[PDB]
C-alpha cells in the first residue's frame, strides 16, 4: 500500500531500472507534520542502489514509479514501513510516513 | 543480651554505656575502685542487671530495685563501698589505661565471656556472650574510652526520637479502620506538635553544611554530618521513618484523614507528610550505604511518583538515590522509566526530572546502555 | 518562536538547557546507537546554525557545542586519546627520516626546535570509522545483541575544521577590542566551547600541517614564527578559559615527546645497521686472529659467544669515557652516538631574555606568571598548570617514562597491528560502560580475532606494554563483582576471558611472570565463580603458576592462607546454587572443594617434583583446619574414608539422591560423583605433597615427620580396599549394543589412579609379599578388566580409554620399579 | 648452545632495535643526572611585580610554591576512603625533598655556614605550609604503605634534618590544635606494618638463586630482581629516621606528646609500640642466629641481611634514645 502524489513532474519517459543506482533528496516527514528526516539538512544525496532491499520497502517500491527529475508525494503505510518495531528512537511503532522525494539524477 | 562483640559495631551508637552513681548530688566526682555504680546503654535506656532467670540481661529502668544492678570497679581480684566526699573526689580511675575489672556488688560475681561457641559461631564472628562468671577468666579487664560529644548527644536524641515516633506509630494504626463519623477520636490523642516539632529539630540537625564555608571546616562537617546519619540509620530512625510514610500514606487527602482521626489532624497531614520526605531526604543526601537500601525496595518510592501532596519531596528522595547508588540504578525498569516520564506528562515542565533522567544515564563514570535505551525508545520519539 | 526569545524567556531557557544535557547523557560514552537517533531530532544544519548564531544565550550555546562533541566527536576522541600514550613505530624510510631537528643553519649542537605537531609522525594510530546518518535504510535481519556494532555517525570535518577555525580566528580579534557585548554573555561563554571544539579536533588529528602553524599564532603570534593580532596568552583570560589553554599546551607537549620517541626510534634504525656491520666485519677479521694471536682470543670471542642483550650493553658501555678499553667500537661510531646524544639532552632543554623562543620556555614562564598574577581558584586548573609546569622541567624524565610504552615493529605487520589496535580499543571501550549481550557478543569475537592475530604470538613483549592481560582482568573482575552473591550474569563472555588469560600465560614464562603478580587479586575473585563451568577465574590462578619453579617458590604463604580458608568453606558449607537446582542437601561443597584442590595440586607440584615448602605449608594449614578433610577424616562423629567411598559409590548408584532426578541439564552436577572425585583430589593432593623420596634416604627429620602425618592421616589399608574396589565394566549385547557407564555420574579409574599414587609416594612396596597382595586384589583385576576391554569392539571406548592411561600412568610404572 | 647460537648481526632489525632501545635507556638515560629542583623551587618562591599598589591586606596573594602546597594540602583534606596515587604529588615531593639538602678538617665557622644554609632551604618551603602538609598526608594514608607515604617521610626527613627547632614546634602546634587521632593511628598501624628477617622466604630465595634461570630475549646472569626478605627495610628506616628527627634537640614538649597525647580522644603509645617492633627484630634475628649456627662460613646473601638488618637496628635504638634523653 502506497500512494504517490507528484509535486512536479519531471521527465516521465526515463525510469529507474535495475542497474543503475538512484540518486534523491527526500524530507520524510511522520503523519501529524512534524518532520524526522531530511537529506537537505545534511545537503549531500542520498544515492542507495535500487533492487538490493538496502532501504526500507515503501520508499522503494515508490520510487520506482516516479520518474527522472520529478519531485513526488509519497505514503508509506507501517506494513510498507518499520511497522510494529518501529525504529528505536526516531519514529514511533506503526506510523504512516510522507516522503518528499526528488530524483534529480540517475548518477 | 550483652557481648563482646567486635569490629565496627563499636563505632556505632549500640555499644555507649553511662556510668549512673548512687549519690544524686555530686554524681560526677571522681571515679574510686570499688564504689557503687549502675550501668545504662544510653539508646535503649535500659540497666546492666543480674536476673534469676536470665542472669546477666539488661532490664528496664522501671525495674531496677537497686540490688541486682549496682555494679563496681575493681583493679585487682582479691575479695574487698566508701563514705561518700563532698566534692571532686580523688582522680583514680584513666581514660586508657588502669585496666578495671567490674564487680557485681550484691552477688561478688565477674563479668566474663561466655565459653560455648555452636554451630553459627564455628564459621560466623565470635559474639562472645557476657556472663557473670562466679569467678571469672584472667583477661577478662576492661578499658575505659571517651565518647565525643556530638556521638554522646546525637545517642540519646535516637532514644528519645525513637520513643516518640514509636508512640506516634501505635496512635496512627489505632484508628487505622474504624471510620469517625461526626463523633470524638479513637483515642488518646496524636502527639502532633511534638512530632511536628521534632522533624523540624532533626531536619535542621541534619541541613548540609553551607558551600561558602571553607574546605577545610567543610570537610569536618561533612564528617559530622555522615557520622549522624549513619549512627541514625544502624540505630533504626531510618526503618521507623520509612514506617512512618507508610501509615500516613494509606490516606488520599486531608479530608480523608479527617474521616480516621478527626479534623483538627487533618490541616497538619501534608505538613507532616512533607516533614517525613524532607527528614528521609536529608537522611539519605551523599550516604551510599544509606542509599544503597533503597535497592530492594525501590518501587516504594517509585510508586507514590503520581501523589500531588507532596510530589517535590519524594522527587528529592529519589534523586538523592540515583545520584548517590550506583546499584540502584541496575535495578531500573521499564515500569520505573514509563512511571517518570508519566511525570514529565503530568506534573508539568520540571527540568529536575529531566535532572533525575540525566543522573539515569550515567553514575560514576560508567554507562548504564540498558537505561539509556529504554530513556530514548520512550521519551524520544513521540515528540509531544 | 524564535530561539533568540529564550534569552529574555528564562523559564524556558533552563528546561531547553537541560534538555540538551540529557541529549548528551543518552548519547554519552559510545552510545553510537543513540548517538545516530539523536541526529533526526538535531540536525546537522541546525547544529551548524548553532555553531554561528552570535545572539544564542550562553547555556544554549555551550550547550549545543558540547552536543555535537558528544552526537560527532567524543567516541573517535576518546579511543584515539586512549591510543595516544603507545608509541609503536614500524621500520619504513619516512620513520628514517624524521630527525630531532630541522634541517638548518642556527647551531650544530642545536638548531631552532621544529613547530610541535608540525611534521611527519609515524606511530601507528587506527583509523577513524563513521557511518553517514540514514533513517530510511532497511532495518538488519539480525537480530539485537548480533548486529555489528554501530560507528559514530559522520561529520563533514574539512568543513568543520576550516569553521572552527575562522571561529576561533574571529574571537581571538573580537577580545582584543574589548567589546561590551561579548558573544554568548561573557568572554568565558565566548572562548570556553570553542576552544573544547579545538582541542577535540587537535586530539583526532583533524588539522594539518598548515592548520596547525596558525593555531600556533593565534596562540603566540611572536614565539612561533618560522624560518588586535594579540595572541590568547595575553588577554586575561579568566580560570575556565585557562583550563582549556593548558590543555592546548599539553597536547602540543605530547607532539613534542611523540617527536623525540619517534626520532630515537630512527637514531635505532641508522645505528643497529651500522652496529651489526661493524660486529659482523670485526667477526670475519676475528676468524683470521689464529696466524698471529695467542690465548687472549678469549676475551675477544666472549661478545660472540655471549647473547645479543648484553652484546649491546658492553658495546655500548662507554659513555663515561673511563671503560673506552673494553668497547671494540671505532671512535667514528662513537661519535656518531655522543653526537645524537648530545643533541637529545639539547632538544630535552639540558644544556646547551624576554623572548621564550621555543616552548618548553614558554609554557614555563606563562604558568609561573599566571600562579604569580592571581591566588588561582579551581583545582583543576591547578593541578594542569603544574602538570605542564612538572613535563617542562623534568624533560627528560617523562621521555624516560615514555620509553617502556615505546616499541617498534617489522613494516610487514602493520596491516595486522592496525587490526589488533581496533579490537584493543574495542576492549578499552568497555572498561566505561557495563556489560550487556550486547557488549558481549562485541567483545567475545574481538578476543576471538586477537587469537587469529599473528602477532599476539610473534611479540608477546608488545601485548605485555599494550597491558592487554590487564584491561581483560579489569572486564572480568567488573562482572564478577556485578551480581557477587547471588549468580555471575554473562558465564559465556568470563569463560572466554579466562580462556584468553590462560593462553596467554602459556606463551611465554615472562606473560606467565606478569600474570603471577595478580594472584592476591585473581584469588579473592576466585570464591564465587566455580560454579561456572568450563575456564574459572581460578584456572587463570593455576595457569598462572603451572610448571614454574621459582614462581611455584615465590607463591606466597597467605595465598595458599586464602585457598585453604575457602576450601574449608567448600567443606563446611552446601553450596547455594546447588541448594536452588532441587539438589538434595549435604552440609559441604564436593565441586567447589575440588577445584580449589586441583589447583592446590597444580601449586606443590612443578615438573614431577614436589616443591617441598609448599607441601609441607599445605599440609600444615590441613592440619590446623580439619574440617579441610570434610565430613570424613573429621575424627569423632565421622566415619572412615572407605566409608565414605561405599557410601559416595552407593549415592551414586542410586538415583533420587544423586541429584534432583527431574546429562540431562548438559553440565550436570552428581553428588555421588562429586563426593568421590573430591576425596580424589584430596588424596592426589597429599600424595603430591608427599617428601621426595632422596629426603627419606638422607633421613630429615621434617620429612619424615610429614610423612608420618600422611600415615597418620590415610591409613594403608583403607587405601588398598579403595583400588581393591570394583568398576562398572561396559558390556556386550542387546544385538550389538555397546552398553556404557555413565562416567560422569559413577567411579572411575582416575580416582584409583589417585589412590594408587599417595601409595607409591607416601607408603611405597619394600616387600614382595605386601606387593603380591596389593596386585591379586587391587591390580589384577584391572589389567584383566582392561584386557577383556580391548577387542575390536570395546577397545575405543571411553571407559577402556581410562583404563588405558590409568594403567600406563598409574600402575605398570610402579610395577617397572617394584619388578626385582 | 653459546658456542653455535645466533650472533648479534643475525637478528631481525626490529627486535636488535628493540635491545638497542632497553640497553640505551639503562646506559645512557637513567645515568644522566639532571639538577633541575634548584631551580625550580627558585622560580616558584618568587612573587614579583605586584608590589606596585603596596596593599596592606595580611593574606596578599600566596607565591606559585604556596598555591602548589595549598593545593596538596586541599587535596589530603579532602574526604576520601583511600588515598590514590597522585603521580605529580609522588614527583613534587621528591622534587621538594631533594631541593633542600643538596648533600678534611672544616672549620667550625665554615661549618656553621652549610647548616645556617640549610636552616634557610628549609625555611623556604615549611614556611609555606610543607610542615602541615607532611603531617596531613600521614594522616590520610591511613596506615597503607607505599611510595605515596614514603615520598610524604621523605619530604619529613628533608625539612627535619639537623633536628628544626621551628619545624617541629609547627608540627607539635599543628597537632595539638587538631586533635585528631587519625595522625597517631596511621603511625601504628605504619609501624606494624613493617616486616622483619623471613627465614622461609630466605631459603626460598636461595633454591631461587639454585636454579639461576635465563631469560629469552638475550640472557641476564644473576638477576638483581627485588628481594623478598626486608624489602622495605628503607622505609622502615626512614619512618623511624623522622621519628628520631621529630624528637631531636631534646623536645621534651613533644616527647612528652608521643608517649600520651592530652588532647586527643585516644592515647596511641608509640614508646611502647616501637619496642614491640624492636621485639619482632630481634625475634628475627635471634631465629637467624640458629640456622646459621650449624654453617661455620656465611655466605654473601646472608652477609646483606645482617647489614640491613643491623642498619635498621641502629635506626631503632637511635629513636630510641631521643625518646628518653633530656631526660
Amino acid at each position: 500500500g502506497v500512494e504517490i502524489e507528484t509535486i512536479s513532474p519531471g521527465d516521465g519517459r526515463t525510469f529507474p531500472k535495475k542497474g543503475q543506482t538512484c540518486v534523491v533528496h527526500y524530507t520524510g516527514m511522520l503523519q501529524n507534520g512534524k518532520k524526522f528526516d531530511s537529506s537537505r539538512d545534511r545537503n549531500k544525496p542520498f544515492k542507495f542502489r535500487i533492487g538490493k532491499q538496502e532501504v526500507i520497502k515503501g520508499f522503494e517500491e515508490g520510487a520506482a514509479q516516479m520518474s527522472l527529475g520529478q519531485r513526488a508525494k509519497l505514503t508509506c503505510t507501517p506494513d510498507v514501513a518499520y511497522g510494529a518495531t518501529g525504529h528505536p528512537g526516531v519514529i514511533p511503532p506503526n506510523a504512516t510516513l510522507i516522503f518528499d522525494v526528488e530524483l534529480l539524477n540517475l548518477e | 543480651l550483652v557481648y563482646y562483640e567486635g569490629g565496627a559495631v563499636c563505632t556505632h551508637a549500640r555499644s555507649l554505656w553511662r556510668l549512673e552513681p548512687l549519690r544524686i548530688s555530686w554524681s560526677g566526682s571522681h571515679l574510686r575502685w570499688g564504689q557503687p555504680l549502675r550501668i545504662r546503654h544510653v539508646t535503649t535506656g535500659r540497666y546492666l542487671a543480674l536476673t534469676e532467670d536470665q542472669g546477666l540481661v539488661v532490664v528496664d529502668a522501671c525495674k531496677a530495685h537497686t540490688k541486682a544492678t549496682s555494679f563496681c570497679f575493681r583493679v585487682s581480684k582479691e575479695k574487698l563501698p566508701k563514705r561518700d566526699v563532698e566534692g571532686m573526689g580523688p582522680p583514680e580511675i584513666k581514660y586508657g589505661e588502669s585496666l578495671c575489672f567490674v564487680q557485681h556488688v550484691a552477688s561478688g560475681l565477674w563479668l566474663t565471656y561466655a565459653a560455648p561457641d555452636p554451630k553459627a559461631l564455628r564459621l560466623g564472628v565470635l559474639k562472645k556472650k557476657a556472663i557473670l562468671h562466679q569467678e571469672g577468666h584472667m583477661d577478662d579487664a576492661l578499658f575505659l574510652t571517651r565518647c565525643q560529644q556530638e556521638e554522646s548527644q546525637a545517642a540519646r536524641m535516637i532514644h528519645s526520637t525513637a520513643g516518640l515516633y514509636n508512640q506516634f506509630i501505635k496512635g496512627l494504626d489505632s484508628f487505622s479502620g474504624k471510620p469517625r463519623g461526626s463523633g470524638p477520636p479513637a483515642g488518646p490523642a496524636l502527639p502532633i506538635e511534638a512530632v511536628i516539632l521534632s522533624l523540624q529539630d532533626l531536619i535542621g540537625y541534619f541541613e548540609p553544611p553551607s558551600e561558602e564555608l571553607q574546605h577545610e571546616e567543610k570537610q569536618s562537617k561533612l564528617r559530622s554530618l555522615r557520622n549522624r546519619q549513619s549512627l541514625f540509620q544502624e540505630e533504626g530512625m531510618l526503618s521507623l521513618v520509612l514506617n512512618c510514610i507508610d501509615r500516613l500514606n494509606v490516606y488520599t487527602t486531608a479530608a480523608h484523614f479527617a474521616e480516621y482521626a478527626g479534623e483538627e489532624a487533618a490541616e497538619s497531614w501534608k505538613e507532616i507528610v512533607n516533614l517525613l520526605y524532607e527528614l528521609l531526604a536529608s537522611l539519605i543526601r551523599g550516604n551510599r550505604a544509606n542509599c544503597a537500601l533503597f535497592s530492594t525496595n525501590l518501587d516504594w518510592v517509585v510508586s507514590k511518583l503520581d501523589r500531588l501532596e507532596a510530589s517535590s519531596g519524594i522527587l528529592e528522595v529519589l534523586y538523592c538515590v540515583l545520584i548517590e547508588s550506583p546499584e540502584v540504578l541496575n535495578i531500573i525498569q521499564e515500569n520505573h522509566i514509563k512511571s517518570i516520564i508519566s511525570l514529565l506528562d503530568k506534573h508539568g515542565r520540571n527540568h529536575k526530572v529531566l535532572d533525575v533522567l540525566c543522573s539515569l544515564c550515567v553514575c560514576n563514570g560508567v554507562a548504564v546502555r540498558s537505561n539509556q535505551d529504554l530513556i530514548t525508545e520512550n521519551l524520544l520519539p513521540g515528540r509531544e | 518562536m524564535d530561539i533568540l526569545e529564550l534569552s529574555e524567556r528564562l523559564d524556558l531557557q533552563r528546561f531547553h538547557s537541560h534538555t540538551l544535557r540529557l541529549y548528551r547523557a543518552v548519547c554519552a560514552l559510545g552510545n553510537n546507537r543513540v548517538a545516530h537517533a539523536l541526529c533526526s531530532h538535531v540536525d546537522q544544519a541546525q547544529l551548524l546554525h548553532a555553531l554561528e548564531d552570535a545572539h544564542l544565550p550562553g547555556p544554549l550555546r555551550a550547550g549545543y557545542y558540547d552536543l555535537l562533541i558528544s552526537i560527532h566527536l567524543e567516541s573517535a576522541c576518546r579511543s584515539r586519546r586512549s591510543m595516544l600514550s603507545e608509541y609503536i613505530v614500524p621500520l619504513t624510510p619516512e620513520t628514517r627520516a624524521i630527525t630531532l631537528f630541522p634541517p638548518g643553519r642556527k647551531g650544530g649542537n642545536a638548531r631552532r626546535h621544529g613547530l610541535p605537531g608540525v611534521g611527519v609522525t609515524t606511530s601507528l594510530r587506527p583509523p577513524h570509522h563513521f557511518s553517514p546518518p540514514c533513517f530510511v535504510a532497511a532495518l538488519p535481519a539480525a537480530g539485537v545483541a548480533e548486529a555489528p556494532a554501530r560507528l559514530s555517525p559522520a561529520i563533514p570535518l574539512e568543513a568543520l575544521r576550516d569553521k572552527a577555525l575562522r571561529m576561533l580566528g574571529e574571537a581571538v580579534r573580537d577580545g582584543g577590542q574589548h567589546a561590551r557585548d561579548p558573544v554568548g554573555g561573557s568572554v568565558e561563554f565566548q572562548f570556553v566551547p570553542v576552544l573544547k571544539l579545538v582541542s577535540t579536533l587537535l586530539v583526532m588529528g583533524i588539522f594539518g600541517d598548515e592548520d596547525v602553524k596558525q593555531i600556533l599564532k593565534m596562540i603566540e603570534p611572536e614565539v612561533f614564527t618560522e624560518e588586535l593580532e594579540e595572541g590568547l596568552l595575553q588577554m586575561k583570560l579568566p580560570e575556565s578559559v585557562k583550563l582549556q589553554m593548558c590543555n592546548l599546551l599539553e597536547y602540543f607537549c605530547d607532539q613534542e615527546l611523540q617527536h623525540r620517541v619517534e626520532s630515537l626510534a630512527a637514531f635505532a634504525e641508522r645505528y643497529v645497521d651500522k652496529l651489526q656491520a661493524n660486529q659482523r666485519s670485526r667477526y670475519a677479521l676475528l676468524m683470521r686472529a689464529f696466524t698471529m694471536s695467542a690465548a687472549e682470543t678469549a676475551r675477544r670471542t666472549r661478545e660472540f659467544r655471549s647473547p645479543p642483550q648484553e652484546q649491546i650493553n658492553m658495546l655500548l658501555h662507554f659513555k663515561d669515557e673511563a671503560d673506552e678499553e673494553d668497547c671494540p667500537l671505532p671512535e667514528d661510531i662513537r661519535q656518531d652516538l655522543q653526537d645524537f646524544h648530545q643533541d637529545l639532552l639539547a632538544h630535552c632543554g639540558i644544556q646547551l631574555e624576554k623572548k621564550p623562543q621555543s616552548l618548553q620556555e614558554l609554557v614555563s614562564h606563562m604558568v609561573v606568571r599566571w600562579a604569580q598574577e592571581d591566588y588561582v581558584q579551581s583545582p583543576e586548573l591547578v593541578r594542569a598548570m603544574f602538570s605542564l609546569l612538572h613535563r617542562q622541567y623534568d624533560g627528560l624524565g617523562e621521555l624516560l617514562r615514555a620509553l617502556p610504552r615505546a616499541y617498534t615493529i617489522s613494516p610487514s605487520s602493520v596491516e595486522d597491528t592496525m587490526s589488533l589496535l581496533e579490537c584493543l580499543g574495542q576492549i578499552r571501550s568497555l572498561l566505561i560502560v557495563q556489560m550487556g549481550p550486547q557488549e558481549e557478543n562485541l567483545m567475545i569475537q574481538s578476543i576471538g580475532n586477537i587469537m587469529n592475530n599473528k602477532v599476539f604470538y610473534q611479540h608477546p613483549n608488545l601485548m605485555r606494554a599494550l597491558g592487554m592481560h590487564e584491561t581483560v582482568m579489569e572486564v572480568m573482575v567488573n562482572v564478577l563483582g556485578g551480581g557477587e552473591t547471588k549468580e555471575i550474569r554473562f558465564p559465556k563472555m568470563v569463560t572466554s576471558c579466562c580462556r584468553f588469560l590462560c593462553y596467554f600465560c602459556r606463551i611465554s614464562r615472562q606473560n606467565q611472570r606478569s600474570m603471577f603478580d595478580h594472584l592476591s587479586y585473581l584469588l579473592e575473585n576466585s570464591g564465587i565463580g566455580l560454579g561456572m563451568q568450563g575456564s574459572t577465574p581460578l584456572d587463570v590462578a593455576a595457569a598462572s603458576v603451572i610448571d614454574n619453579n621459582e614462581l611455584a617458590l615465590a607463591l606466597q604463604e597467605q595465598d595458599l592462607e586464602k585457598v585453604v580458608s575457602y576450601l574449608a568453606g567448600c567443606g563446611l558449607q552446601s553450596c547455594p546454587m546447588l541448594l536452588a537446582k532441587g539438589y538434595p542437601d549435604i552440609g559441604w561443597n564436593p565441586c567447589g572443594g575440588e577445584r580449589y584442590l586441583d589447583f592446590l595440586r597444580f601449586a606443590v607440584f612443578v615438573n614431577g617434583e614436589s616443591v617441598e615448602e609448599n607441601a609441607n605449608v599445605v599440609v600444615r594449614l590441613l592440619i590446623r583446619k580439619p574440617e579441610c578433610f570434610g565430613p570424613a577424616l573429621r575424627g569423632e562423629g565421622g566415619s572412615g574414608l572407605l566409608a565414605a567411598i561405599e557410601e559416595a559409590i552407593r549415592i551414586s548408584e542410586d538415583p533420587a539422591r544423586d541429584g534432583p532426578g527431574v546429562p540431562p541439564e548438559e553440565n550436570r552436577v552428581h553428588l555421588g560423583h562429586a563426593i568421590m572425585s573430591f576425596y580424589a583430589a584430596l588424596i592426589d593432593l597429599l600424595g603430591r605433597c608427599a617428601p621426595e623420596m632422596h629426603l627419606i634416604q638422607a633421613g630429615k627429620g621434617e620429612a619424615l615427620r610429614i610423612r608420618a602425618i600422611l600415615r597418620s592421616l590415610v591409613p594403608l589399608d583403607d587405601l588398598v580396599g579403595i583400588i581393591s574396589l570394583p568398576l562398572q565394566i561396559p558390556t556386550l549385547g542387546k544385538d550389538g549394543a555397546l552398553v556404557q557407564p555413565k562416567m560422569s555420574a559413577s567411579f572411575v579409574p582416575d580416582h584409583k589412579a589417585s589412590m594408587v599414587l599417595f601409595l607409591d609416594r607416601v607408603y611405597g612396596i619394600e616387600n614382595q609379599d605386601f606387593l603380591l597382595h596389593v596386585l591379586d586384589v587391587g591390580f589384577l583385576p584391572d589389567m584383566r578388566a582392561a584386557a577383556s576391554l580391548d577387542t575390536a569392539t570395546f577397545s575405543t571406548t571411553e571407559m577402556a580409554l581410562a583404563l588405558n592411561r590409568y594403567l600406563c600412568l598409574a600402575v605398570l610404572p610402579l610395577i617397572t620399579k617394584c619388578a626385582p | 648452545a653459546c658456542f653455535r647460537m645466533t650472533p648479534l648481526y643475525n637478528l631481525p632489525t626490529h627486535r636488535a632495535c628493540n635491545m638497542f632501545l632497553e640497553s640505551y635507556k639503562a646506559a645512557w638515560i637513567l645515568t644522566e643526572d639532571h639538577s633541575f629542583e634548584d631551580r625550580m623551587i627558585d622560580d616558584l618562591s618568587k612573587a614579583g611585580e605586584q608590589e606596585e599598589e603596596e596593599e596592606e591586606v595580611e593574606e596578599k596573594k600566596p607565591d606559585p610554591l604556596h598555591q602548589l602546597v595549598l593545593h596538596f594540602s586541599r587535596t589530603a583534606l579532602t574526604e576520601k576512603s583511600k588515598l590514590d596515587e597522585d603521580y605529580l604529588y609522588m614527583a613534587y615531593a621528591d622534587i621538594m625533598a631533594k631541593s633542600c639538602h643538596l648533600e678534611v678538617e672544616v672549620s667550625f665557622e665554615e661549618k656553621e655556614m652549610e647548616k645556617q644554609r640549610l636552616l634557610y632551604q628549609q625555611s623556604r618551603l615549611h614556611t609555606r605550609g610543607a610542615a602541615e602538609m607532611v603531617l596531613q598526608m600521614i594522616s590520610a594514608c591511613k596506615g597503607e604503605t607505599g611510595a605515596m607515604v614514603s615520598s610524604t617521610l621523605k619530604l619529613g626527613i628533608s625539612i627535619l634534618n639537623g633536628g628544626n627547632a621551628e619545624v617541629q614546634q609547627k608540627m607539635l602546634d599543628y597537632l595539638k590544635d587538631k586533635k585528631e587521632v587519625g595522625f597517631f593511628q596511621s603511625i601504628q598501624a605504619l609501624m606494624q606494618t613493617c616486616s622483619v628477617l623471613d627465614l622461609n622466604a630466605f631459603e626460598r630465595q636461595n633454591k631461587a638463586e639454585g636454579l639461576g634461570m635465563v631469560n629469552e630475549d638475550g640472557t641476564v646472569i644473576n638477576r638483581q630482581n627485588g628481594e623478598k626478605v626486608m624489602a622495605d627495610d628503607e622505609f622502615t628506616q626512614d619512618l623511624f629516621r623522622f621519628l628520631q628527627l621529630l624528637c631531636e634537640g631534646h623536645n621534651n614538649d613533644f616527647q612528652n606528646y608521643l608517649r600520651t597525647q592530652t588532647g586527643n580522644t585516644t592515647t596511641i603509645n608509640i614508646i611502647i609500640c616501637t619496642v614491640d617492633y624492636l621485639l619482632r627484630l630481634q625475634e628475627s634475628i635471634s631465629d637467624f642466629y640458629w640456622y646459621y649456627s650449624g654453617k661455620d662460613v656465611i655466605e654473601e646473601q646472608g652477609k646483606r641481611n645482617f647489614s640491613k638488618a643491623m642498619s635498621v637496628a641502629k635506626q631503632v635504638f637511635n629513636s630510641l634514645t631521643e625518646y628518653i634523653q633530656g631526660p
